[PDB]
């Protein structure tokens, strides 16, 4: 036919979160105290009316005789089976998990349509008999990765990375959302992205953007998860990873730390070494290797770019690099101004002073000298935060990196 | 019902026929060093209400060094016959082997049959093999080497672990090894020994005919 | 199995490790009722000064 | 001298600055987390609902046919035999799991279809023979089995006329027309690797001939090969060399055999230990007795050096075909390709473009052909310029290849 | 009862014992290397042993084994099973060989590529102890196997086959062959109907896959 | 809870009770059960150190509002410097015998056991581990091991150590950020470790351990010599002036070999002439012979 099996039948569960994020007076002000009972207001309603919802049901036929007693043709003790073969004279073969194979028949009310040798389903112990048949089958690994919660805020939190965010919406968002501009010239949008640069840049910030801000689903994979050492278990959980990923919505892949599966592809002498490299050789074949890919794309992020295999480097897998350099003397003002929102600024401070008389230092250092000058006041007994402040706390935080590099022989 | 434990798996106790073998006045004039060994060992395990008796907190580790054959494993011997210990002896050799991970968990299961176990010592033969870090290793299969010592460092003056653990250890010229093993508090004594000199060859020549 | 050089890869104290515990613990010091041993082999790199 | 902390000092803290909805703002936030709880856990409406067929076809079954098909019914095992005696049944029967018994037929068999090794129903209390099974057949070679067209043409392979050329002449040529070879007297090759650098068209190749097989076609998922269990993965070499001699002229395509072994070795005494069982199992079905026939083979890799020499021998692997740069006649037909089907100004030459990229592969100038348009999107154009592009090719090769020889480019004009 | 073939894995190892098989009618029985190994506990003892029953029920049965590498490692400790059940069918191979006294009529063959992954004591006296050693062919050798198997061809008689030896070198018998299948092919894409010297030529570098431009050095 | 135990009826496989104590067979050397350690006021001399880890430990614990009014984030990050003998895990102790908090004590050197994966993935289970006690404190013990540079690839460094690192390295870091839970890193060899680390969005106090003042040597005598009896006319002070840069843990060597001195002589009276003899036992050098290396060297 034309439309064979409709596509799996299956609809997509994305996130819960993200209520109202509209706290926008960020300060103790009434409107967060009116908007806030506002939010009170609604989902108080929403468990009286799905409580009286559970309560006036005079309804009750209990199956009408058909799935009651259906509940009890099966057994109770309901237990797990796999197939082998279809002898499709309701009289089929099965496995057992030792290999126990037994000539059951098909106890009814199960379509002979969506059961494939592979397919596990349900059985007996006193007859063994076919009852259901099990569904969704993951292995509770992959579902311990599947993102809930949008953790952060919004592309407004962070200070100022406009180049490289508008690099990153290219790809993931405005084809998802707008995919009218791309069918004009017929032009696949990209799929694999890398996050590269020096350490403390915005790396981890800018999935978290992401992901607070999306329609599809999103998966997680903190570096050295998808590996075992049972020398084939390796490579099968990268399989079920993008399968889930398929079969649920178009969703995107977030792999975070993959420095720590490539480096360059060398054969040499240990022997767990491979189970290393052949499962990191797989991940290639996934990715990019035969006919179709779906509409998965992948983020990726390390500290280090040139120790990685040049085969996962190449356009085909991922389609953009973007470097994550250290600040400048004008955005880092971004930074500064973020990080000390909802603090009590005395006003003798200046921010020009700390930005431009030192011209080296990261994101994740401007938090940290915001979270020291706010204890410093503590140690001498303040509310509010003067330069006294930032001017013992840029000290503290900057002296944990080395001297300097040579002498004046340049000039 | 709870089955007597066994925890034997690994056993290198020298206990009840044969650890001795050799008699306390069998070792020929080495008279400042049989005293010495003496107090640090055999003396708090007897008489304990000593120290209590000042607060001395008695010293925990003795670091034996000289040239090979002054006479310095037949000490060690001599002590397992007159104690009540239960004396561990091992090379410092079985893990520096391969199988990265296997070396600092050989440590690990000395200390937990040790500590599990009597007031006991633990007799480390020779760490003239890896006792010495003077460098940081930007290679590989260096800092393997190196972080037996630091496994080593963390199960010897680590937390409290006090209850009648002692430990020996005998090498050659100790001027090579890690300076941060030779604090006091965990390498407390230092022993030195010279070959013999003269009234020690009499003794010696004495006691074997 | 295979061939035995100095103090590099595995040819190392693998014999030593036994080797001087033997003469400590099969006859001689550690031992019963004059049991003769015969070393033999044609080999050795690697030896014990003290053997 | 630096001390400030007292449990009256304390008590200053949290009365000075907004006592009024200090409080009064965070138990609202606070309680509404509690009832996003309450909410959840009060719907509780999670329905694995699988199994149950529509609820309108079955209520003849499940009126008392199901309850005759418990007691009656049978919960009989499969098996195999091994051989049979005469004027007797004696049948020797084995599980290869449980064990292995010596039993009767029953009365619901004929006595001839009882061959050797066939799979036969056998009861569960006094094992007898009831019902003989078709033989079992591999699960798995089924899975991989196509039965499927990806949709390349050979003109999107361009830049390529001699390596096509060589390929054709493994595949194509003597399964159409299998005359020349015996009219000169002459024998095809039968194994092809293809080895070179990444991205520049081993998978295209690979694609466009499954279009135009018009034969059996076996891809071969790679590390399906390795399993947890040991001489596992060898017997899955096995039945892939069986069914292939049935059937007439069946195409088998690995795919990156870097994985599934390159070297061996044994100083350590272990390692890749399993992983030579089914390496060199894939070897002695490749040479040695019994020749395999009409069996073609190809494979593809990225690093050839770390093959082993065993698979590098001809008559495993007899064609060595490599892939190479496009040097410019290529690539001005590659170009032609991944930009025919987009919107472009209609005057634009694209052999400045292919000057400016030395050193390329086919995936990177795909890449420029995206990246292009992508720039149309920056600005509000339907069309691409000819400085759409050259600022293309500073995004894809000048930002990564070089940065000290384009400032400071002054020793060269 | 022994005999051991190795040397460079192109010579001829199993080219020789086909022959051997096929102009003798003794119950010849062949044997791979990864076929003793099996799933379950135990299993590869019973196809050992019951081959080697089979072999002796007929008297003039000779067995021919090939990779016996795949099996004959070094064997190391473990504790998680693993090659735990390997030296069960290796030590039944040495067990049963020397079960037998060395007379009539079992002879064993075996062939390894490589000699540095058996057990070399483990033989070492009355086990495979014979030791046929197949180097790489001389020059006429090389001359002799490519003058074999251009026998079905049509080959113009202005070739000679030292002068073939004399441009290709370091070759095993293998190659020796792919350079006779290359050149038939060579003189099908222009529609030859015979062989020439230049044919060859140019099959020798397509089999390391080698290709001439006009270098511009070399006037 | 999913992957959680329950207690199976064998009668018809019906449930009978959720089993807490979820599968962990590795927190044996993990959250101490007994404490019974030093005390609080024996470390003498380090208040400055001391009362850092009060406003980085004890204050979010005790009192999260004040961050909530002041509007920054908690710190999370501490990590322990300087030469060896400076008091750097007695102040692991002192805290854990006072933190009514859970302590989960970790050394730095079992996190590679022997197979690949396994030896990492713990470290996962041990961070989650401390998510069930809600509030906790979990001790690195000697971060010269693992957490010291990534290397190069080759048949050199190390990957395994690195896999266990990136671990490490994430899970308080990842997309997931914790609360409630504060780590403590204590070794030498500062400029070893890696710089990823050492950033500080991880680590947000590094606190040195010099050698102690003749000021400072003076109160860890009196710590030691406290059950010690001395007799009279005997000073302190010029014995700690008769040390030029001691390490502070070798007091504790001179305050045993002193009292070593009276126990061979079957006294219990300590003279001031038992411990300049003790000075002069446990300070050392390093006693470069030949000075040919010294004067190629001037
Ligand atoms: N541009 C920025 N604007 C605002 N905050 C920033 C910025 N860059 C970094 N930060 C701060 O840095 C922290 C995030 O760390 P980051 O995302 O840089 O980790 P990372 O890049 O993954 O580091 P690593 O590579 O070492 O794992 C946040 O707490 C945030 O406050
Ligand atoms: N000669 C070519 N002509 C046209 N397009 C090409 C050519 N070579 C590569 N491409 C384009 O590059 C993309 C990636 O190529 P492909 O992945 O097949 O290379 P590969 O050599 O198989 O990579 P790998 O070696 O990693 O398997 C293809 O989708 C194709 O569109
Ligand atoms: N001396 C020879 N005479 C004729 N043909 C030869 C000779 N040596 C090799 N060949 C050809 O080369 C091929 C290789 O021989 P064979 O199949 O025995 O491989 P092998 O050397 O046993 O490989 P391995 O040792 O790796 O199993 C044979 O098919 C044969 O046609
Ligand atoms: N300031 C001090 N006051 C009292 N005792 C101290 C002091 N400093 C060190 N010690 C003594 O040192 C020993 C503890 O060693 P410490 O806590 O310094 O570990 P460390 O030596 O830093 O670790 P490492 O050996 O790895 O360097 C204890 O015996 C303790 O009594
Ligand atoms: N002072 C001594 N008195 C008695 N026997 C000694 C003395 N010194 C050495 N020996 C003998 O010499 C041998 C030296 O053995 P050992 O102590 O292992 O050497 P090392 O001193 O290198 O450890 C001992 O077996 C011992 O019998
Ligand atoms: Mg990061
Ligand atoms: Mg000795
Ligand atoms: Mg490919
Ligand atoms: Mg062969
Ligand atoms: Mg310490």
């Amino acid at each position: 036919p034309t439309r064979v099996g409709k596509k799996k039948k299956k609809t997509k569960g994305p996130d819960a979160a993200s209520k109202l994020p509209l706290v926008t007076p960020h300060t103790q002000c009434r409107l967060k105290l009116l908007k806030l009972e506002r939010i009170k207001d609604y989902l108080l309603m929403e468990e009286e009316f799905i409580r009286n919802q559970e309560q006036m049901k005079p309804l009750e036929e209990k199956q009408e005789e058909e799935r009651s007693k259906v509940d009890d043709l099966r057994g109770t003790p309901m237990s797990v089976g796999t197939l082998e073969e279809i002898i499709d004279d309701n009289h089929a073969i099965v496995s057992t998990s030792v290999g126990s194979e037994h000539y059951v028949s098909i106890l009814s009310f199960v379509d002979k349509d969506l059961l494939e040798p592979g397919c596990s389903v349900l059985l007996n112990h006193k007859v063994h008999a076919v009852i259901g048949v099990l569904m969704d089958d993951t292995d509770p690994l992959v579902t311990v990765m599947k993102v809930e919660k949008a953790p952060q805020e919004t592309y407004a939190d962070i200070g100022g990375l406009d180049n490289q965010i508008q690099e990153i919406k290219e790809s993931v968002e405005l084809p998802l959302t707008h995919p009218e501009y791309y069918e004009e010239m017929g032009i696949k949008p990209p799929k694999g992205v890398i996050l590269y640069g020096p350490p403390g840049t915005g790396k981890t910030l800018l999935a978290k953007a992401v992901a607070n801000q999306t329609s599809a689903t999103f998966l997680r994979v903190v570096g050295s998860e998808l590996i075992q050492k049972y020398l084939g278990d390796g490579p099968k959980l990268v399989r079920e990873l993008f399968r889930v990923a398929e079969e649920h919505a178009p969703s995107i892949v977030f792999i975070d730390e993959i420095d720590a599966i490539g480096t360059k592809r060398y054969d040499s002498n240990s022997g767990g070494e491979r189970e290393i490299q052949r499962t990191m050789l797989e991940l290639l074949n996934q990715l990019d290797g035969f006919d179709s890919r779906g509409d998965v794309k992948v983020i990726m992020a390390t500290n280090r770019i040139e120790t990685l295999d040049p085969a996962l480097i190449r356009p085909g897998r991922i389609d953009r690099k973007i470097e994550f350099p250290l600040p400048d003397e004008k955005t880092k003002k971004r930074i500064f101004q973020i990080h000390t929102s909802r603090m009590t600024l005395a006003d003798d401070v200046t921010l020009d002073d700390l930005i431009m008389a030192k011209d080296d230092l990261s994101g994740a250092d401007i938090k940290a000298i915001c979270t020291e000058a706010g204890l410093m006041a503590l140690r001498e007994r303040r509310m509010k935060v003067t330069n006294e402040d930032f001017k013992k706390s840029k000290e503290n935080v900057l002296y944990k990196k080395q001297e300097g590099t040579p002498e004046g022989l340049y000039l | 019902d709870v089955l007597p434990p066994e925890a034997d798996s690994s056993i290198m106790m020298l206990t009840s026929d044969q650890k001795p073998d050799v008699m306390y006045a069998d070792i020929g004039g080495m008279d400042i060093q049989k005293q010495e060994v003496r107090e640090a060992v055999e003396l708090p395990l007897t008489h304990f209400e000593l120290y209590k008796q000042i607060g001395i907190d008695p010293p925990r580790g003795v670091l034996m060094y000289g040239p090979p054959g002054c006479g310095k494993t037949m000490l060690a011997k001599a002590v397992a016959h007159h104690t009540t210990a239960a004396f561990i002896r091992v090379v410092g050799s079985e893990f520096v082997q391969k199988y990265l991970g296997e070396g600092p968990r050989m440590v690990r299961d000395v200390f937990r049959l040790a500590k599990e176990n009597a007031p006991a010592i633990i007799f480390i033969d020779e760490i003239d093999a890896i006792a010495t870090k003077r460098f940081d290793a930007q290679t590989g299969a260096d800092r393997e080497v190196q972080r037996i010592l630091l496994e080593l460092l963390n199960q010897m003056d680590g937390f409290d672990q006090n209850v009648n653990v002692k430990v020996i250890m005998a090498t050659n010229r100790a001027d090579t090894l890690d300076p941060a093993l030779l604090r006091p508090g965990r390498l407390d004594r230092k022993i030195e020994f010279p070959l013999p000199d003269r009234r020690q060859k009499r003794l010696i020549f004495s006691t074997i005919t | 199995g295979g061939r035995r050089f100095s103090e590099g890869t595995s040819a190392d104290r693998e014999i030593q490790r036994t080797l001087m515990e033997l003469l400590n613990q099969m006859d001689g010091f550690d031992t019963l009722h004059r049991v003769k041993m015969i070393m033999a082999t044609n080999r050795p790199d690697t030896l014990d000064p003290a053997l | 001298p630096i001390r400030a902390l007292d449990e009256g000092d304390i008590a200053l803290l949290k009365t000075y600055g907004q006592s009024t909805y200090s409080r009064q703002i965070k138990q609202v936030e606070d309680d509404i987390q509690q009832l996003l709880k309450k909410i959840n856990e009060l719907t509780g409406i999670k329905e694995s609902d699988t199994g149950l067929a529509p609820p309108a076809l079955w209520d003849l079954a499940a009126d008392k046919q199901t309850l005759q098909s418990e007691q009656p019914l049978q919960v009989a095992r499969c098996t195999k035999i091994i051989n049979a005696d005469s004027e007797d049944p004696k049948y020797i029967i084995n599980v290869k799991q449980f064990a292995k018994f010596v039993v009767d037929l029953s009365d619901q068999v004929a006595p001839t279809d009882i061959e050797e090794g066939m799979r036969v129903g056998v009861d569960r209390n006094k094992y007898q023979i009831h019902i003989p099974l078709p033989p079992k057949i591999d699960p798995t070679v089924t899975m991989m089995q196509v039965e499927e067209k990806p949709d390349v043409t050979y003109s999107d392979v361009g830049g390529c006329k001699e390596q096509i050329e060589k390929l054709r002449e493994v595949v194509e040529t003597p399964l159409l027309h299998p005359e020349r070879f015996v009219n000169l007297g002459i024998e095809p090759p039968k194994g092809v690797l293809l080895f070179g650098p990444p991205g520049t068209g081993k998978t295209l190749c690979a694609r466009a001939v499954a279009n135009r097989t018009d034969a059996c076609f076996i891809r071969v998922i790679g590390s399906e090969l390795v399993q947890k269990y040991v001489g596992e993965g060898a017997r899955m070499v096995r039945e892939l060399f069986e069914m292939a001699r049935t059937k007439k002229a069946c195409l088998i395509f690995f795919d990156e055999i870097d994985a599934i072994g390159g070297a061996r070795f044994d100083d350590g005494a272990g390692g890749d230990n399993e992983v030579q069982r089914t390496m060199l199992e894939l070897i002695n079905q490749l040479d040695g007795f019994d020749p395999r026939g009409n069996i073609k083979v190809l494979m593809a890799t990225n690093r050839p050096d770390t093959l082993d020499p065993a698979l590098m021998r001809p008559g495993r692997l007899d064609r060595k075909i490599e892939f190479s740069l496009p040097d410019l006649e290529g690539r001005t037909h590659i170009f032609k390709i991944h930009a025919r089907s987009m919107s472009v100004e209609r005057d634009i030459r694209f052999e400045l473009l292919a000057r400016l990229c030395p050193n390329s592969t086919g995936a990177e100038i795909r890449s420029v052909c995206t990246e292009a348009g992508m720039f149309a999107i920056r600005a509000r154009r339907k069309i691409a310029t000819e400085k759409d592009f050259l600022e293309a090719v500073n995004k894809v090769i000048k930002s990564y290849a070089k940065f000290s020889a384009t400032p400071r480019y002054m020793t060269y004009n | 009862k022994g005999v051991l073939m190795y040397g460079p894995p192109g010579t001829g190892k199993t080219l020789l014992a086909r022959a051997c098989a096929a102009q003798t009618k003794a119950t010849f029985l062949k044997l791979a290397g990864p076929q003793l190994v099996q799933m379950f506990i135990g299993d590869g003892a019973k196809l050992v042993r019951d081959a080697f029953a089979l072999a002796k029920e007929k008297a003039p049965s000779i067995i021919f084994i090939d990779e016996l590498d795949a099996i004959g490692t070094k064997r190391f400790d473990s504790e998680k099973a693993g090659d735990r059940e390997v030296q069960r069918t290796m030590l039944e191979l040495l067990n049963q060989l020397d079960g037998f006294q060395p007379n009539t009529q079992v002879k064993v063959i075996a062939a390894t590529n490589r000699v540095d992954i058996l057990d070399p004591a483990l033989l070492r006296s009355g086990r495979l102890d014979r030791k046929i050693e197949f180097p790489m062919p001389n020059e006429e050798a090389r001359a002799r196997i490519m003058q074999i198997h251009s026998r079905k061809m049509n080959v113009s008689p202005d070739v000679n086959y030292e002068e073939l030896a004399r441009c290709t070198d370091d070759f095993n018998g293998a190659q020796c062959k792919a350079v006779c299948v290359e050149a038939g092919m060579i003189a099908l894409r222009r529609g030859a109907t015979e062989l020439t010297h230049e044919d060859y030529m140019e099959g020798i570098l397509e089999v390391q896959a080698k290709k001439k431009a006009n270098l511009q050095y070399y006037a | 809870t999913p992957n959680c135990r329950v207690a199976l009826r064998n009668d018809s496989y019906t449930l009978h009770k959720i089993l807490p104590n979820k599968v962990d067979p590795l927190v044996s050397l993990m959250m101490v059960e007994k404490v019974p350690d030093s005390t609080y006021e024996m470390i003498g001399g380090l208040d400055k150190q001391i009362k850092e880890i009060k406003e980085v430990i004890e204050l979010p614990v005790k009192h999260p509002e004040l961050f909530e009014a002041l509007g920054i984030a908690q710190p999370k990050g501490v990590l322990l410097y300087g030469p060896p003998g400076t008091g750097k895990t007695l102040l692991a102790r002192a805290v854990a015998h006072h933190t009514d908090c859970t302590f989960i004590r970790v050394s730095g050197s079992e996190l590679v056991q022997k197979f690949i994966g396994e030896g990492a993935r713990m470290v996962r289970e041990l961070f989650v581990m401390a998510r069930e006690h809600a509030p906790s404190i979990i001790f690195m013990d000697e971060i010269d091991s693992i957490g010291s540079s990534r290397l190069e690839g080759g048949s050199g460094g190390d990957s395994e150590v690195q896999r266990t690192m990136l671990e490490l390295l994430n899970q308080l870091d990842g997309f997931e950020a914790t609360k409630n839970i504060k780590v403590i890193m204590a070794t030498n060899r500062i400029d070893i470790l890696d710089s990823a680390l050492l950033r500080p969005g991880r680590i947000d106090r590094k606190i040195e351990f010099p050698p102690p003042n003749e000021e400072a040597r003076l109160d860890i005598l009196k710590i030691h010599s406290r059950k010690m009896n001395l007799t009279r006319g005997i000073n302190l002070r010029k014995i700690a002036e008769l040390m030029p840069g001691a390490s502070g843990a070798e007091v504790k060597g001179v305050c045993t070999e002193a009292g070593m001195y009276a126990l061979r002589e079957r006294r219990v009276h300590v003279t001031q002439e038992d411990f300049e003899m003790a000075v002069a036992k446990v300070m050392q050098k390093d006693s470069e012979k030949n000075m040919s290396i010294k004067k190629l060297w001037k």
